[PDB]
């Protein structure tokens, strides 16, 4: 999602024009960081998520 | 905006900047209380300050409690809301009026941070989503 | 939010026992008021084998009665009568005839005004509070005789059984204002009978049609009361069905919330203990 | 059985074998996908592979999430079912059709593993107890 944001932010900041960004399931970003955060030695937050949601 | 200060700790700010911004705004508003004037502080989403506090407490490895929150999360908000006072006339007669905002999930006021701030503040303005759509706006229960 | 569901189960379960009580109440009232309904069914028969059945006759003035229920859990009985009111009241309309509409029962007072408000004149109500008596139907016939049409229409529900109440229009014509005028064929059929009255035939039919109106009105509001009780027994039968299926859905969702509560409190306790050891 | 491979990690077997058996069967059916033929794979009770993986994760002391599941129990089934593909003509044109099977408790489609696999697969075949008890078999909703 940060890669797609970078591609959109070039067109916004450098080309200086309107972008349409469609992100199918930005939840999967949070779920992926929640898969990762277990193995980073973090105490889990609510339901099972990272403390940095 | 002639009379307004805005203390803005947005979502991209660090978690200690959002935990500490209600205290910074209370300190900017306690200037008017301590020098005989009158203040009005509005902490929009204290329920988002406690999530910023829970993030630091879980990353400082302080042991989690209810839902994951630290034990001292009642003391987090009662330290802050008790600074809203009407002072005596010896101290200037100044005043500070607080409006903490708490967001519930499904009208569930039985949450952890919700039941803390209900227990701290004097009044309560409970807004209902079913009264909102019946036309009754402000949706005050 | 886990106690909103437990009190909603409480509400649905108390509603489901209330409606099960009212079903048995309606079934109890249906059997001890059927012992008065098919007793009064006999006296309607001599007037129909004497005067006949003339619903579509070109009356100048007509008083149509839709006798309905007073209490409201009857379940679409009164609305079916309100629609047959206009369904039989438009089949009279052939020359611009005057019509007075009259409702017996409180739930007809509210429902005919939506459809026929200028042609409404009277609301008889509180009729099934104690019981239905013939002097009562006589007084209602008297106030329907205060203005004196050429025809009467009574719309009600004929209590066939506890399942079917197929609705009935019974028609009563004023004595020779239209009734003997509907009887004369190559002579007449009323002239077979020897009138053994005190005064003339024009007064024995005057008394005889008021007696026919009283009998038809009494039987109409007795059959309608018994069909109301059986319709309520069939209406609170579906209410306990609905309050049982809603209860079962709510019990399943409560079991999900109970399991999730135990799991989430356990995960909180384990995460608290693991951050110390 | 002339055309079927039968992989079985039964209830007596270890939870690593039950976690691994759909991947073993998928590697066996991907042979037919990769050489131009067509495969059919049936994971009977993928809701039991999720339970075996939950056992492995809680015995590895990984933090439980929703219902107790490790948090990568979506990734468990997504990286499984994504191998069921239809390849292009430059890769042979082979295919692999998957039938994951998920047992549901009392018709609750809003469960965790159920709504995980629903948002992976291309469709659903719902089989109801109220149609199955009436004798309408297959009880397809």
């Amino acid at each position: 999602a940060l890669t797609g944001l970078t591609v959109a932010e070039y067109f916004r900041d450098i080309e200086g024009q309107d972008v349409l960004l469609f992100v199918d399931n930005i939840f999967r970003f949070t779920q992926a960081n929640s898969e990762v955060s277990a193995l980073l030695g973090r105490i889990p937050s609510a339901v099972g998520y990272q403390p940095t949601l | 905006m002639r009379y307004t200060i805005m203390v803005s700790a947005t979502a991209s700010d660090a978690a200690p900047l959002q935990f500490l911004a209600p205290y910074s705004g209370c300190a900017m508003a306690e200037y008017f209380r301590d020098t005989g004037k009158h203040g009005l502080i509005i902490y929009d989403d204290l329920s988002k300050q406690s999530v910023a506090y829970r993030q630091m407490s879980l990353l400082l490895r302080r042991p989690p409690g209810r839902e994951a929150f630290p034990g001292d999360v009642f003391y987090l908000h009662s330290r802050l809301l008790e600074r809203a006072a009407k002072l005596s006339k010896e101290l200037g007669g100044g005043s500070l009026t607080a409006f903490p905002v708490i967001e519930t999930q499904a009208g569930d006021v039985s949450a952890y941070i919700a039941t803390n701030v209900i227990s701290i503040t004097d009044g309560q303005i409970f807004l209902e989503t079913e009264l909102f759509y019946k036309g009754i706006r402000p949706a005050l229960n | 939010s886990n106690q909103a569901v437990k009190q909603r189960i409480r509400a649905i379960k108390n509603i489901g026992k209330i409606t099960k009580a009212m079903k048995m109440v309606a079934a109890s009232k249906m059997k001890n008021a059927q012992i008065a309904v098919e007793q009064s069914r006999g006296l309607v028969d001599p007037f129909v084998r004497l005067f006949g059945d003339f619903p579509a006759v070109n009356s100048n003035k007509s008083v149509v009665v839709a006798v309905t229920s007073d209490k409201g859990l009857c379940g679409g009985l009164n609305s079916n009568i309100t629609k047959y009111t206009r369904a039989t009241l438009a089949t009279t309309e052939s020359e611009g005839k005057d019509v007075v509409v009259v409702s017996i029962g409180d739930k007809g007072r509210s429902q005919l005004t939506r459809i026929e408000s200028q042609r409404y004149q009277l609301a008889i109500a509180d009729t099934y509070k104690v019981r239905v008596t013939f002097g009562q139907a006589s007084l209602i016939v008297e106030e329907l005789i205060k203005h004196n049409p050429q025809s009467y229409q009574i719309l009600f529900n004929k209590f066939r059984s506890a399942i079917s109440f197929k609705p009935t229009v019974a028609t009563i014509l004023s004595p020779d204002l239209l009734e003997k005028q509907l009887e004369d064929v190559t002579g007449n059929s009323l002239d077979a009978y020897d009138i053994e009255a005190s005064h003339e035939r024009s007064d024995v039919l005057r008394d005889l049609t008021e007696f026919h109106l009283g009998v038809t009105l009494y039987n109409a509001m007795l059959e309608n009361n018994c069909s109301e009780h059986a319709s309520r027994m069939s209406a609170m039968e579906n209410s306990t069905k609905s309050a049982g299926e809603m209860l079962g859905k709510l019990t399943l969702d409560y079991n999900r919330k109970r399991q999730a509560t135990i799991t989430t409190e356990l995960i909180e306790i384990i995460a608290g203990a693991s951050a110390l050891m």
